[PDB]
RNA sequence: AAACUUUCAACAACGGAUCUCUUGGUUCUCGCAUCGAUGAAGAACGCAGCGAAAUGCGAUACGUAAUGUGAAUUGCAGAAUUCCGUGAAUCAUCGAAUCUUUGAACGCACAUUGCGCCCCUUGGUAUUCCAGGGGGCAUGCCUGUUUGAGCGUCAUUU
RNA sequence: UUGACCUCAAAUCAGGUAGGAGUACCCGCUGAACUUAAGCAUAUCAAUAAGCGGAGGAAAAGAAACCAACCGGGAUUGC
RNA sequence: AUAUUGGCGAGAGACCGAUAGCGAACAAGUACAGUGAUGGAAAGAUGAAAAGAACUUUGAAAAGAGAGUGAAAAAGUACGU
RNA sequence: GUCGAAUUUGGGUAUAGGGGCGAAAGACUAAUCGAACCAUCUAGUAGCUGGUUCCUGCCGAAGUUUCCCUCAGGAUAGCAG
RNA sequence: CGUGGAGGUCAGUGACGAAGCCUAGACCGUAAGGUCGGGUCGAACGGCCUCUAGUGCAGAUCUUGGUGGUAGUAGCAAAUAUUCAAAUGAGAACUUUGAAGACUGAAGUGGGGAAAGGUUCCACGUCAACAGCAGUUGGACGUGGGUUAGUCGAUCCUAAGAGAUGGGGAAGCUCCGUUUCAAAGGCCUGAUUUUAUGCAGGCCACCAUCGAAAGGGAAUCCGGUUAAGAUUCCGGAACCUGG
C-alpha cells in the first residue's frame, strides 16, 4: 500500500480522513515502473511494459522503449507516429496500456464515470449552460 | 528590553543578494533564495501567490529573444535576404 | 500537549555526544591471520586521558605483517600496563596482564 | 564595511551615478511631463538594502 | 471578477478605536491601514458586481411578433399617424405612396434622390439633414457621437 | 594616468602602453574608482618622460 | 427556511457553480463560422455533394420502431447485392458499415 | 559621412583589417579631445564606422565558411537554420510522407474518385 | 460707544468638489499557433555631444548590415551634402550579424568579479615556469566506433 | 598460442536527445478544511482549493470484449 | 464538430469615466515598508499658439507696483471651471 | 545583587510552528506566543450588534395559540394590506 | 419628484455664450421640486413619449480626502557655562578669528578599528526646504575631486557543520547517506629524437567540493608628501615565492 506521508499519523481533519496505513494508490505498480524508467531515459518514448517476476518485496517489470531520434524509427512509417511531439511522456499522462486501465478508459455502462475522461465528464455535467434566448 | 534596546543589536544580515534573481533574499546559512528557490533548477512560484507570479512572469523583463518570435512567425521563418527589388 | 524532552533526544540536534577532544574509538586489533595461529608483539607507546571517559587509553604500536609500516592501535588500558611494556596479541600469547588471548 | 565585496561596491557605483537631479534640457522637450527626479535617494533618508 | 479583492486585508477587530472594516496591512505606503473589500470603501468592490449571465435577449412569441408587424404596416397607411410621428407628409398626394418598379433598378444615388424628391419626399429628406446634432451625454465618446431623425422607408 | 577597461589586468596595461605609445613601463598601479571604472597609474622608466608624451598625445 | 405553501424545490447550486457558467454569446458568431466552413469545404471537394449517401434503417426501442431513419452505412451484404465492392463504394461517396 | 558597406565589400581581407585599425586610431584621438572641447558630436560617426567595418568583415568570414561546408552534412550549428527548437525536431517531408507497401497498394488501387451527382 | 461673538452679502484666501473631456480600463465576438542546450523566460552591470527614469540596445552597445519610402531630427548645439539621390530619418520593414556577466546554466566553485586541466599560437635566452590571443573540458540516456574485463563460456596447439 | 560468442565497462570517442519558462484551456497523481445539516461524527463543501508530474494548438477519446431486447441500432466528441 | 481569465492579431458595447474603470489613463508592480515570504500607493486638464511677462521702479533678495502678451492673467508653469 | 566563575561576550554553526527550545515562568521562538509570520481557501458562518438614501395620499398591527435541544430564534393560527 | 444611459420626436437651446457654480432677488407647486433675473464661466445641453439601472444619505467608533475649536495654548527645563572685541553679511546669542572663563581628565567628550552604512570624506559656489530658536554655518542644496600593495587582508587549510557522486527510498516536489553492497587516479624516473607522446618500466589506494577579513598562515621598514590616499605613492634600505 501507500502509507500516507503525514508526520506521526496526525491528519488534522475529520475522522473519515484519518486513514494512514491501508490506502491504495490509484495508479498501478506497473505505471510506477514506466514513469521511473521514463525519467531515466528521457530521450526515449515508452511503448509498453510487461511482468517478468515478483517476490515479497519487489515486483519486476520490463519496459519497451523507442528512440524517436533514430532514423530506423523516423522512417518505417509503421512506427514513426511515436516521433510526434504529442506523444511526449505517454506514461506520465497515462497514455500507456496500463495508464488507460487505471484511468478507466473503456466502453460501456460500467465506465460511465470514466469513458472520455473523469475530469472532463465531471466538468461537463457540473456546468450551467445559458443561451441568448433562455430555454 | 525586547523593544528599543534589542533593536540596537541588528547588524548581522540573514539574506544577501541572489544571483538568479538578485533580490537580496539568498539565505546565507541555508544557501537558498527565499524568492526564486536558487540553487534549485526550477524557479519558485505558487498558485496562491497570484501577485507574486504576476511580479516576475514573462514580459516583465526585456524579452531579448521572445519579443521577435512572432515577427519571424509572420514571415514564415524566412531565410536569406531581400532581393533589392 | 507538547513533545516531551526525552522525545527530543532522538532527533540528535543538541543531544549528540561531544566528540571534539576524543582520541579515537577504543577498539581491539583486527583478527586477520596472526592472532588466530600465533601471536604478535606490540609496544605501549603512551597512556593518555580520553575526554568524556573515566578510564585512560593506551596507544599500542604493532607491525604490519604484509607491508613495511607501523600500524598503531588504541587500547583501553588495563591497570598495571606501563609505557614500554610489550603486548602480545594472539592465540599463542602467554597468560600475562595486557595480552589479548 | 571598509573591506567590501565587489558586488556591493559595484551597486554602490551605480547608486552614486543615479544620485542626480534632472538635466535642465529635459523639461523643454515637446510634450514633456517629467518635472523632477522622483527616484532620488539619500544616505540619511532611505537605505539601499543591498 | 478580481476587482476590489486583489489584497490580503484583514479586520483589526475592536479595541483600536476604529471601525471593524478590513484594513490593508504592512506599513510605509499610505495605503496600509486603509479600508478594503467593502462597497463603501474607496478602491473596494461594488455591491452585487455585474455578471455576464444576466438576461440580455428577450424571447417573444413568433405569432405576437407578426401581430405587431401587421399593425405597423397598417399604421403606415394612416396619414394622421404619419404626421403625428413627424414625417412631413402634408403635401404628399395620397398614402400608401406606391411608385413604379423602375425605382428598384436605379443604380446611382443622384438619380435615386431625384426620384424621391419627385414623389414628395423633399420635405422629409431635408428634415434629416437639418436635425444633425451632438449627443447629450457620455455616449458621444462611446461611438454614438451624433443623432438625427429618420427619413422614409423605401420598400 | 589612464582610465582603463574594467577587465584589463596589469600585464595587459603594460603591453598596451608600450604598443600604443612606444614607451617603457616601470610599474602599473591600478584602482577601481568609486564611479565603477578603473584607473591605471603607469610609471615610465627614467629614459622617457610622461610630460613629453602627454602633449604628444594631445592633452596638457 | 421552510415556509408557506409552496412546492419543494431542488436547486443544485451548493457548489462553486459560478466558476463553470457557459453563456452562449457566440451563437450568432459560431453560426457564421459553421456556414463559412461548409462554403470553404464545398470548394475543396468542388464536384462532390459534401455528404455521404446513407441508408434508411428501422429505429430501435419500440417507442421508436414505428419510424425509419437514416443509418450509418450500407451493410457489406447490401453493397455486394448492388453490384459493387465496399473498397470501391467508399471512394464515390457511399457510406459503408 | 562614414563608411558605406557596399564600398567595404569590394575591399579584401587585409584591406578591411587595416581599415578597421585606422578607425580605432581615429576614435582614440577624438576621446582625447572630448575632454577639452565642450561637445564633440563627430565621435558618433567614427563609432558607427567602426561597427560597419566589423560587420562586413564578419560577413566575409562567415560566407567563406559556408562555401567550405557546402555540399555536405554536419555544418556548424551557428551556420545552419535556427527556426525553432520544436520545428527543428519535427519530422522532415521525406520522413512524414513514409508509406508502407501495404498502404501504397491501397492508395493507388482505391483513391478518392472525383465524382459528382447531377445525372 | 467700541472691542469680541453670531448671522448675511461682496471681494480675497484654504481646499480641490461640480461640470465638460479621455492615447486608459472592463466585457463580448472573430482569426492564428509561434518559447528554450543553434542556450529560453528572468537577473546584474553597462551603452547617447549634452539623460536620472521610462523605452531601446550589448564593448559593433538609444545600436551594425539588408530592403521599402523618399528629405528629415529638434530642447540646445552640431553636421551639412545626406537632397534630380545605391540617399536624411528617435521612419517603416527585418531574412544577415553583434549579443557583456549570468540564468535549465554545462571545467570545479560562487557572501570570492576565486581556483584549475587540455590543444594551437606569440613573447619572456623555455615541452616542464610566467604572461598575451584563440579554441575546449556537465550529467542521464540512445545509435554507432575503438580499447578492454570476467575459468560466463565455445574450437586448436604444445 | 590464436579467434570467437555472451555479459559488463571506459573514452573531452562520431552524431543526437531530456531538463527550464509559460501553464487560460488539456491528461494524470495527491488532497483539505471553512461551510450546510439551524448542534455534530456519516454525509455536504468536493472525487473542489492548495501541492506534484506531463502535452498541444487544441488535448483527450475514438472505430465495440458497445448500446439494446426492438421490424433492432452501429467509432469518438459536442449541443 | 469541443474547450480556452495565457500568447499574438483584429472588430465591437444601452459598461466605467481619474475616490470610477485593472492595483496602475502618468519614469505602476514604480516610490515606499519588511530579515524574509510578501505588502504596495498617491499622481490626468495653462493657452489656438509660450505668445511663459521685454522694459522702468521699490527691495539685499524672494517678490511688489507699473508696463507688456493674450479672446480672456476673473488662464501666470502653486496654471480649465 | 553578584563580581575568577554553573562567569560575561563577539563571530561561525545546528535545532522551525502541534514544531524547536526551556536550571520550568506556559517562559522564549524578530515590540507577535496557552501554538510565530506570510499568502490562499475566504466576500469563511454568525438565531447577535450597528447602519440602510425622495415626496405626498389612503389603509393600518403585534407582543397572543400549538410545535420545536424551543426560551435573544423559527414554523403555525391570529391581527393588516 | 429627481439622477446616469438608451430608441423616437421638438427640422429644440447654444461661442450674439451650453453645462457647472454663487445670489437674506422674483414666480409656480402641500411637497419631492420646477422656472426666471443678475454675476462667474467657457462647449456642449435640454422639453415631451417610451426603454434601462452600479439611480436620491445625516448618521453605520462608515471609506477616502480636506478643514476647525482647543491654540499662539501644553510646551521647546538631564548631560556644571559662558563672556568681550574684530571680520563677514541686508541681517550675527548661534559663522570665522583673537582674548578670557570652564569641562571631558588617559575603564576620556583623545587616537584607531570589526559589524553596519555608502560618499556622509575633501573642495568651490550657496540658504527655497532640513538642522522643533536662528543661521552668512552644516553630515543640508548644486557642482567636481578623491581610495595606487609580491610583503596588510581575502584568496589557501581545516573546525563545528554543509553537500553532490555510487547507491537506496519517495507518485513526485525531493529525502537519506559522505565512503558507504563502485571496475572511482596521476607523480616522478625515463624511451623512439618518422613524433608526439601511445608504447620500455616501476610507485601509488587515500578519495568531489564548501565552511574563519578574531583560528592556522611565505615575506617591509623608516623618512617625506595630499584639500582629501598611503606598512600601497616618492626617496632610501630589505625580504619571500616561483623560474
Ligand atoms: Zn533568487
Amino acid at each position: 500500500n501507500r502509507k500516507r506521508p503525514v508526520p506521526k499519523g496526525a491528519t488534522y481533519g475529520k475522522p473519515t480522513n484519518q486513514g494512514v496505513n491501508e490506502l491504495k494508490y490509484q495508479r498501478s505498480l506497473r505505471a510506477t515502473a514506466e514513469e521511473r524508467v521514463g525519467r531515466r531515459a528521457a530521450n526515449l518514448r515508452v511503448l509498453n511494459s510487461y511482468w517478468v517476476n515478483q517476490d515479497s518485496t519487489y515486483k519486476y517489470f520490463e519496459v519497451i522503449l523507442v528512440d524517436p531520434q533514430h532514423k530506423a524509427i523516423r522512417r518505417d512509417a509503421r512506427y514513426n507516429w511515436i516521433c510526434d511531439p504529442v506523444h511526449k511522456h505517454r506514461e506520465a499522462r497515462g497514455l500507456t496500456a496500463t495508464g488507460k486501465k487505471s484511468r478507466g478508459i473503456n466502453k460501456g455502462h460500467k465506465f460511465n464515470n470514466t469513458k472520455a475522461g473523469r475530469r472532463k465528464t465531471w466538468k461537463r455535467q457540473n456546468t450551467l449552460s445559458l443561451w441568448r434566448y433562455r430555454k | 528590553g525586547k523593544g528599543t534596546p534589542s533593536f540596537g543589536k541588528r547588524h548581522n544580515k540573514s539574506h544577501t543578494l541572489c544571483n538568479r534573481c538578485g533580490r537580496r533574499s539568498f539565505h546565507v546559512q541555508k544557501k537558498t533564495c527565499s524568492s526564486c528557490g536558487y540553487p534549485a533548477a526550477k524557479t519558485r512560484s505558487y498558485n496562491w501567490g497570484a501577485k507574486a507570479k504576476r511580479r516576475h512572469t514573462t514580459g516583465t523583463g526585456r524579452m531579448r529573444y521572445l519579443k521577435h518570435v512572432s515577427r519571424r512567425f509572420k514571415n514564415g521563418f524566412q531565410t536569406g535576404s531581400a532581393s533589392k527589388a | 500537549g507538547r513533545v516531551i524532552r526525552n522525545q527530543r533526544k532522538g532527533a540528535g540536534s543538541i543531544f549528540t555526544s561531544h566528540t571534539r577532544l576524543r582520541q579515537g574509538a577504543a577498539k581491539l586489533r583486527t583478527l586477520d591471520y596472526a592472532e588466530r595461529h600465533g601471536y604478535i608483539r606490540g609496544i605501549v607507546k603512551q597512556i593518555v586521558h580520553d575526554s568524556g571517559r573515566g578510564a585512560p587509553l593506551a596507544k599500542v604500536v604493532f607491525r604490519d605483517p604484509y607491508k613495511y609500516r607501523l600500524r598503531e592501535e588504541i587500547f583501553i588500558a588495563n591497570e598495571g600496563v606501563h609505557t614500554g611494556q610489550f603486548i602480545y596479541a594472539g592465540k599463542k600469547a602467554s597468560l600475562n596482564v595486557g595480552n589479548v588471548l | 564595511a571598509a573591506q567590501k565585496s565587489f558586488r556591493i561596491k559595484q551597486k554602490m557605483a551605480k547608486a552614486k551615478k543615479q544620485n542626480r537631479p534632472l538635466p535642465q534640457w529635459i523639461r523643454l522637450r515637446t510634450n514633456n511631463t517629467i518635472r523632477y527626479n522622483a527616484k532620488r535617494r539619500n544616505w540619511r533618508r532611505t537605505k539601499m538594502n543591498i | 471578477e478580481k476587482a476590489g479583492h486583489q489584497t490580503s486585508a484583514e479586520s483589526w477587530g475592536t479595541g483600536r478605536a476604529v471601525a471593524r472594516i478590513p484594513r490593508v496591512g504592512g506599513g510605509g505606503t499610505g495605503r496600509s491601514g486603509q479600508g478594503a473589500f467593502g462597497n463603501m470603501c474607496r478602491g473596494g468592490r461594488m455591491f452585487a458586481p455585474t455578471k455576464t449571465w444576466r438576461k440580455w435577449n428577450v424571447k417573444v412569441n413568433h405569432n405576437e411578433k407578426r401581430y405587431a408587424t401587421a399593425s405597423a404596416i397598417a399604421a403606415t397607411a394612416v396619414a394622421s399617424l404619419v404626421l403625428a410621428r413627424g414625417h412631413r407628409v402634408e403635401k404628399i398626394p395620397e398614402i400608401p405612396l406606391v411608385v413604379s418598379t423602375d425605382l428598384e433598378s436605379i443604380q446611382k444615388t443622384k438619380e435615386a434622390v431625384a426620384a424621391l424628391k419627385a414623389v414628395g419626399a423633399h420635405s422629409d429628406l431635408l428634415k434629416v439633414l437639418k436635425s444633425k446634432k451632438l449627443r447629450a451625454g457620455k455616449g458621444k465618446y462611446r461611438n454614438r457621437r451624433w443623432t438625427q431623425r429618420r427619413g422614409p422607408l423605401v420598400v | 594616468v589612464f582610465q582603463v577597461s574594467m577587465k584589463a589586468n596589469k600585464y595587459q596595461i603594460k603591453k598596451a602602453v608600450k604598443e600604443l605609445y612606444e614607451v617603457d613601463v616601470l610599474k602599473v598601479n591600478t584602482l577601481v574608482r568609486p564611479n565603477g571604472t578603473k584607473k591605471a597609474y603607469v610609471r615610465l622608466t627614467a629614459d622617457y618622460d610622461a610630460l613629453d608624451i602627454a602633449n604628444r598625445i594631445g592633452y596638457i | 427556511a421552510i415556509s408557506k405553501n409552496l412546492p419543494i424545490l431542488k436547486n443544485h447550486f451548493r457548489k462553486h457553480w459560478q466558476e463553470r457558467v457557459k453563456v452562449h454569446f457566440d451563437q450568432a458568431g459560431k453560426k457564421v463560422s459553421r456556414r463559412n466552413a461548409r462554403a470553404t469545404r464545398a470548394a475543396k471537394i468542388a464536384p462532390r455533394p459534401l455528404d455521404l449517401l446513407r441508408p434508411v434503417v428501422r429505429a430501435p426501442t419500440v417507442k421508436y420502431n414505428r419510424k425509419v431513419r437514416a443509418g450509418r452505412g450500407f451493410t457489406l451484404a447490401e453493397v455486394k447485392a448492388a453490384g459493387l465492392t465496399a473498397a470501391y463504394a467508399r471512394t464515390i461517396g457511399i457510406a459503408v458499415d | 559621412a562614414g563608411v558605406k558597406a557596399y564600398e567595404l565589400r569590394t575591399k579584401s581581407k587585409e584591406q578591411l583589417a587595416s581599415q578597421l585599425v585606422d578607425l580605432k586610431k581615429e576614435l582614440a584621438e577624438l576621446k582625447v579631445q572630448k575632454l577639452s572641447r565642450p561637445s564633440l558630436p563627430k565621435i558618433k560617426t567614427v563609432r558607427k564606422s567602426i561597427a560597419c567595418v566589423l560587420t562586413v568583415i564578419n560577413e566575409q568570414q562567415r560566407e567563406a565558411v559556408r562555401q567550405l561546408y557546402k555540399g555536405k552534412k554536419y555544418q556548424p550549428k551557428d551556420l545552419r537554420a535556427k527556426k525553432t527548437r520544436a520545428l527543428r525536431r519535427a519530422l522532415t517531408k521525406f520522413e512524414a510522407s513514409q508509406v508502407t507497401e501495404k498502404q501504397r497498394k491501397k492508395q493507388i488501387a482505391f483513391p478518392q474518385r472525383k465524382y459528382a451527382i447531377k445525372a
